[PDB]
């Protein structure tokens, strides 16, 4: 990936995330716990739905056409007909071999990108009140209840609640 | 092979409750979300109800939201639909439906793939 | 929350025709988009989830289209068993829209 | 004891792999073949109409050859040749022989329109023992052998037909290339035959040779068909002094628009398939396919690769 | 109440639709059009030569028949066939015919190389009343139909020409398919003529065949006419004891550097364009077109789509 | 995009800035005012006019060519001459269709870099004097007047300088 | 004094210039060239094998002209034709000569397959003094011309031979066009020739044409080449009355399979290149070239551009 | 770039780094020295590598095609075989320009993303005891002595160490 | 460390042969593989670097391939030469491994 | 032209202590990265040191760390390894090698390019 999330400062993947594919996974004073980011996970498979339907619009549909198959030398003509499909079969192999090896290194950069924007949503988020360990975490330096826990997941978090407790935890 | 069978409709005076049930056949029921949707009789279909694959997150439509409860059996593989506080706005076909599974994961927000028969919730 | 707008509320039309059904929202709902195929007394079937990929087993002749603001169901060419009402569903986010109803009768 | 949030993604245990720009095997989470490699072995009816010849290629169908029948008056979307297909009439060759056969597939249409001829000082509807319809001495269904008045002259023709319609005419006609030069006086009297088929911007003229060819079905002789169009508001003139395998009527040049000829093997079953391929249909929603070059209809475009794996999903990390 | 600097982009309220690799319809800021759709409706006779033949294709300009005394001695970049030129000589065939039309328009010159031939023992310069040049019986003004000494014999011709210039010399000739045993003898008094042209390295001989065709200018018989080309060094022979339609020169062959025809019925106008079509000249700077298939010169490349919008600005969100 | 500035943490556009494609909005003590950024929009325009100037160099000049209309079926020779041009106008349209679709796809991209360039580079030049609020904007823990303002800008701002009054505005 | 620790990539002094999608100049620090524009001027006998003709085109080696010795029974990978090439036998043209030499260069195979025929009432062996073996009158080693019975009569052939085999034969015959009709009743005592070879399912017959042609190794007539392909099980009779040049034998038909001709002049030294072209040999691991559209074997693909520099480093910015 | 650090906040590139592609060069109490770094090094040259052999596998070879040069005007059919050559060269000649227009402008932005890719590892490992200056080069607010330097270039440096060292020099 | 697991670890072919070797490690060692070419009492000689890149000089019977996981030699063509010990090295991290070694004898 | 030349390869008792040298010949040798691997007599190769261009970052295997030290001098463009506590296990013949230069960097972690003649050190 360009930005390095995926197979990068986030080590490795959740198998038991099941119901996304990014989500939060927390540790607080009442437990632990993981639960799934829609609108993350929502914008990762609108991109590869929308570039899965466009390789799908059915557009090729012939029917008379020039002979394939030969069962005598005939010579001139022949060597042009046979040329002309080998020419054209050799092009649109070229043709399906670049898109996919290109939709793919797409597609692995914007999977990176969106778990990036995620981890940057919620840097934003506490922005004085939390710290980056490296590993895609956070170290809150305040006490986060569970109800704490989803004002993060679903961005209701007030920093200017936390930011006396936070700051002086840090510093101190 | 994979279907979704209903059951629990019947005929109720408005005030009381009753509960619905639909069980899943030929899939992992409990990796997926579930839905109930409703077709008020005469009208279109009308989302009431989802619940998330684990149960922690359950999802309510404006109109039933802390009068029904939704519920769903990893051991039966079977989903609940609790009515309480019934009344005839709430009169309608109700169908359990299953949301899409796309490419690795099970969302819980999509189309929804497999409806159960239609069982008819009638409130005189 | 977000309103579905299906238009027309029906249309009559002969085996043959290339039929028309647009559903309309508010929001950016990109690409959750969701059509059924309803007969009455019976449930619905997915059609084309993602605003236009066909599901498996439905016939080619059905086509959505359509991208965040103005949707599109097109039928190219009409089957007798295609005579049914038709819903669109939105899928962005909570709670789960759905549209007016579109039938399709006899002419 | 800080609490800490996580911010991650799902990952699978066994993932798939594709290729990118800058590797050949990198494992992600889910992956969509686009190459179709798969093929149902039986032709589709629908929604393209066929016609199985079966026993006649689409030349000896279009002449009436014996076993072609049932290809009288048939109109199709894919004529299909099999490759039993067996002469069953006079030993003929066809000067451009593919050209016919696609100028024929092309119209997707058998329908003979007939014509009443008046050729004068010759006898008519000669047959021969090379060419049977039911254990008696046959001839193509659409051409009519002429030969010497009995006892008498090979009266020269001189016959015209406009074209009054709106629609090209093709018709099909052909010189006899006896045995020997018996042969050519018992038949048409002339030592030397000639045929000229011609309208008012092309032409051609056949003057026949004597000799020995390969005995095919106890025939040494020949028969070359030749085929000329006609225009609306053209004419044509069959003039012949000799050797003349005059036509029964033409055919009706129509539109391509789906209509080709496809030489396959395999049965016509009962699926639906927009795709046909020699080795038999396609039923896929995936861009590309190893299947055959050979593909008639909405089909999936041919490559050499068997397999190309889309990246739907992110890296696959456990 | 701390002072805040915020950081943002342009937008407009009217954005334009681009397609992406994941959507049909992302509404940037600004957009350019990459397919151009319209054209001038006429030629522009710059900076390509243009050439009208009006009334004459370019095989009978070749030739000389009667419309196409404008055409001798022309050069052209582009040749402009129209659809409302007319046959106006002896009725005529020619087998290849687009090849000949080919090798014409490629060489890009109507330059007739006049030669002087010593035709031993014919009467020359005949005329028929099928070709009239103002009201009189005249003939292609390229070519020489010969026909037996008056009241004698058509003394066998055996004329040769030495190619020695440094260029190829194309020769335009014909033969005579008459149309009956008196027409034949009347003209050339051999019961079948024979017409051999050849060089050291290709050759072609042609014995003309007799008999009726339809009636073309009031006249039933034809002209089959061939070219043979002879390269520097080489010698042509022209042998014929019947039938020959004679050369009155040659035509240079030259170098194809854009040189071709165009079959248009557009008027020639007087703009400015290095594209040509069938549908007239193209004025544009973009890649891609869906005026035609037929573009000459400096063109777009012809594409099926109607609309490919380039994004030439960011995402537009008001 | 992919680094989620437009269309993400930057809520929408200013029909307002009509002197530039990037610009900063500010709010100090004398009032508020808007003004483009000069380098992040010629960075921009440069790499649209560079790919601009790129699908344009004319290159396709062809004069004889194949018949590609016919006034009579001939058969063998006409299904190829057809079936070469068919082939051809095909593969053309793709390298069309997946050009633009490809250009813009980079395009939005770009562009959408070109905003994140621009952010990180004022968030480099205050360092610990001000703090991301989130929707780009940055909310300055000192007095910054007008010529604090167009220090910012013009890229002359020295953090030292207000660094005393900054960091106690924000840890108390 | 605090300490500090930078980041940085490294760079030198002169880089090297690039192409992107948004510029045309990009100085980067390394990049490779991908366009080869060098070759040997040599061809590589290795791995592809090698034959050189050197004096004798493809056809004049199958006939088996006079200088044509060496090319007997050779088999090749790319038979290379010269530009030196000469005839040196009686003046022969050959219809469609493309398309039969196109077929002995993909069989790959000048192997002649040696048959006994018994040409009935003729004399064999003819030479001419137009083709000259060693000072001394010969004619094509794989051709048999056939004359008249020694002041008698040109007996009438009707000669047969079955396809056993399991391979497609190829024989090669021709039809000898005298100059005068003192020559062909000189030589066959017929007025008029006639040469008709058939199949079961394809025949050609073809009756002679006298006349001048230019004088070429003082010979006025021609000989004009064909050639008759038989399947396993068909057979093929020769049968005339006059003119015939008949075969020695037949060719095997065999496999495309890196079989083809190329037209050089230049050497063919002891080098090693699987990629052969007109001007030489290529030996690269680039994907692309401009040295020449022709190209035989694993070659890069020719482009028009001289030069592809793709980028293999980091922008270098000193 | 799209990342703006090659070309960008990094102002130029270090021609005495010889040994790598990445670098780290420090100012410390003992000195000053410049090290390659191997990680970021590496991963670039892989993926240049990479897509290298993509690039050069030997799949085209053919022996038998069609004429390509003509001793005589012919007309039909010449015209066809050459305007089917020239179609074939257009179309491939287009594949490869657009190919390595296409593969640099992906190279270059892998070369800039691995580059901010190795920043932001170190900005992770500080993380509260340096600040970003801006020309890619972190004030680290604490004694660094060569051995603390090598712990930051091999990935050991433990930020508690300092963090009281750290803080207090930067607040006040 | 990273091991090297050189397979087979000897054998026996007769000129013209088509011979496999293969390289095998623990780590993701992306593309970093250079195959050596011993002769007894010889300092080795770099065959293949980059796993794939022919080294400059080397006859171009020999190849390599393999990405990551798996490593291959393979030899075309076997010359009298060609006869030797042949090592695999990792260079994806400190410290450098080398093979056991596959030795190729006579038949 | 460019090659490496070692020495110091004798007979020598454990515990003790040598020096080889290998002289570089054709090549910019403060430029690159050098390194010492050994071919145990009977086994195969064994990477053992390395030294980076400038000098200041060495790296060594892991029996012979804090025994053996790697050097090189730009001067005489040689690189030395100091051999200390010798003993019959690190009898090998010993060989300098060149990592090899790729792209345009001098990188130290590569495959070895240039390898000197095989310099034997026996311990008994
Ligand atoms: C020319 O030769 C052919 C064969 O050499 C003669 O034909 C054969 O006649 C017998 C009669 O019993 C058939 O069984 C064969 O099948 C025929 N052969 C072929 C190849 O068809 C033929 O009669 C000869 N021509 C003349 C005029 O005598
Ligand atoms: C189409 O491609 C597939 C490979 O992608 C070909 O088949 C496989 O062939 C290998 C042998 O090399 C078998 O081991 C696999 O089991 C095959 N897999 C499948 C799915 O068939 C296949 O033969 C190709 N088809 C054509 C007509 O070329
Ligand atoms: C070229 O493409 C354009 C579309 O981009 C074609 O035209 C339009 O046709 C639609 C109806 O199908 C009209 O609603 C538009 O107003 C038309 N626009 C223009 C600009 O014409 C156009 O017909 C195509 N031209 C050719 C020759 O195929
Ligand atoms: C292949 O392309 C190269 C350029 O990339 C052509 O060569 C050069 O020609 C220019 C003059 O236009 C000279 O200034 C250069 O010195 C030449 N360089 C080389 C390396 O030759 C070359 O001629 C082309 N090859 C063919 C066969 O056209």
């Amino acid at each position: 990936g360009l930005f390095g999330a995926i197979a990068g400062f986030i080590e490795n993947g959740w198998q038991g995330l099941i119901d996304g594919w990014y989500g939060f996974r927390h540790q607080n004073a009442e437990g632990t716990g993981t639960a799934a980011d829609l609108k993350s996970t929502q914008a990762a498979i609108d991109q590869i739905n929308g570039k899965l339907n466009r390789l799908i619009e059915k557009t090729n549909e012939k029917y008379h056409q020039i002979e394939k198959e030969f069962e005598q030398v005939e010579g001139r003509i022949q060597d042009l007909e046979k040329y002309v499909e080998d020419t054209k079969i050799d092009l649109w192999s070229y043709n399906a071999e670049l898109l996919v090896a290109l939709e793919n290194q797409h597609t692995i950069d914007v999977t990176d990108s969106e778990m990036n924007k995620l981890f940057e949503r919620v840097r934003r988020q506490l922005r004085e009140n939390a710290e980056d360990q490296g590993n895609g975490c956070f170290e809150i330096f305040h006490q986060c209840d569970n109800n704490c826990i989803e004002s993060i997941r679903n961005g209701t978090y007030d920093h200017n609640i936390y930011r006396d407790e936070a700051i002086n935890n840090r510093i101190k | 092979q994979v279907q979704l069978v209903e059951s629990g409709g019947g005929v109720v005076q408005p005030g009381r409750s009753l509960r619905l049930s639909c069980a899943a056949s030929g899939f992992p029921f409990s990796s997926y979300g579930m839905h109930w949707v409703r077709q008020a009789p005469g009208k279109g279909l009308e989302w009431v109800a989802g619940v998330s694959y684990d149960g922690s997150y359950k999802y309510y439509a404006d109109s039933v939201k802390g009068r029904f409860t939704i519920s769903r059996d990893s051991s039966k593989s079977t989903l609940y639909l609790q009515m309480n506080s019934l009344r005839p706005e709430d009169t309608a076909v109700y169908y359990c439906a299953r949301p899409s599974a796309i490419f690795g994961i099970y969302i819980i927000l999509n189309g929804l793939d497999v409806w159960g028969q239609g069982t008819t919730v009638t409130v005189s | 929350e977000i309103v579905l707008t299906q238009s027309p509320s029906s249309v009559s039309a002969s085996v043959g025709d290339r039929v028309t059904i647009t559903c309309r929202a508010t929001q950016g709902i990109s690409s959750w988009l969701a059509w059924y195929q309803q007969k009455p007394g019976k449930p619905p079937k997915l059609l084309i989830f993602g605003a236009s990929s066909l599901q498996s087993g439905v016939p080619s002749r059905f086509s959505g289209s359509g991208s965040g603001t103005d949707f599109t169901l097109t039928i190219s060419s009409l089957q007798p068993e295609d005579f049914a009402t038709y819903f669109c569903q939105q899928a962005h986010s909570f709670p789960l829209t759905f549209g007016g109803g579109t039938k399709v009768e006899i002419k | 004891g800080n609490p800490v949030i996580c911010l991650g993604h799902h990952a699978v245990e066994n993932g798939t792999s594709v290729k990118t720009l800058t590797d050949n095997h990198i494992e992600v989470v889910s992956a969509k073949e686009l190459v179709e490699t798969n093929h149902i072995n039986e032709l589709c009816p629908s929604p393209l109409k066929l016609v199985d010849g079966q026993d006649c290629d689409l030349i000896n169908g279009a002449l009436g050859s014996p076993g072609c029948d049932h290809l009288q008056d048939t109109t199709w979307d894919v004529f299909i040749e099999r490759p039993t297909a067996m002469d069953t009439c006079y030993p003929f060759d066809v000067p451009d022989y593919q050209s016919l056969r696609s100028i024929l597939a092309s119209s997707g249409s058998l329908e003979f329109i007939a014509e009443q001829f008046t050729w004068n000082g010759v006898t008519v509807d000669g047959s021969s023992s090379a060419c049977l319809r039911g254990g008696r001495n046959g001839f193509f269904t659409r051409l009519n052998w002429l030969t010497r008045v009995k006892n008498g002259n090979y009266g020269p023709i001189n016959v015209t037909k406009e074209n009054t319609g709106s629609y090209v005419r093709l018709y099909l006609w052909g010189v006899h290339h006896p045995s020997s030069d018996t042969e050519q006086t018992d038949l048409y009297k002339v030592a030397t035959g000639r045929v000229t088929v011609s309208t008012r911007s092309d032409q051609i003229s056949i003057i026949p040779n004597i000799g020995s060819r390969p005995r095919v079905r106890n025939q040494s002789g020949r028969i070359s068909i030749y085929w000329t169009l006609v225009n609306p508001g053209d004419s044509i003139i069959f003039n012949s002094i000799g050797n003349l395998i005059a036509p029964r009527g033409h055919y009706k040049i129509n539109k391509s628009t789906k209509g080709t000829v496809l030489k396959s093997d395999k049965k016509i079953g009962s699926c639906t398939s927009p795709c046909l391929t020699d080795k038999g249909s396609i039923q896929s929603d995936k861009p590309f396919q190893n299947v055959s070059r050979i593909a008639i209809g909405n089909c999936p475009k041919y490559v050499k690769q068997g397999s190309l794996m889309l990246a739907t999903g992110m890296r696959n990390i456990p």
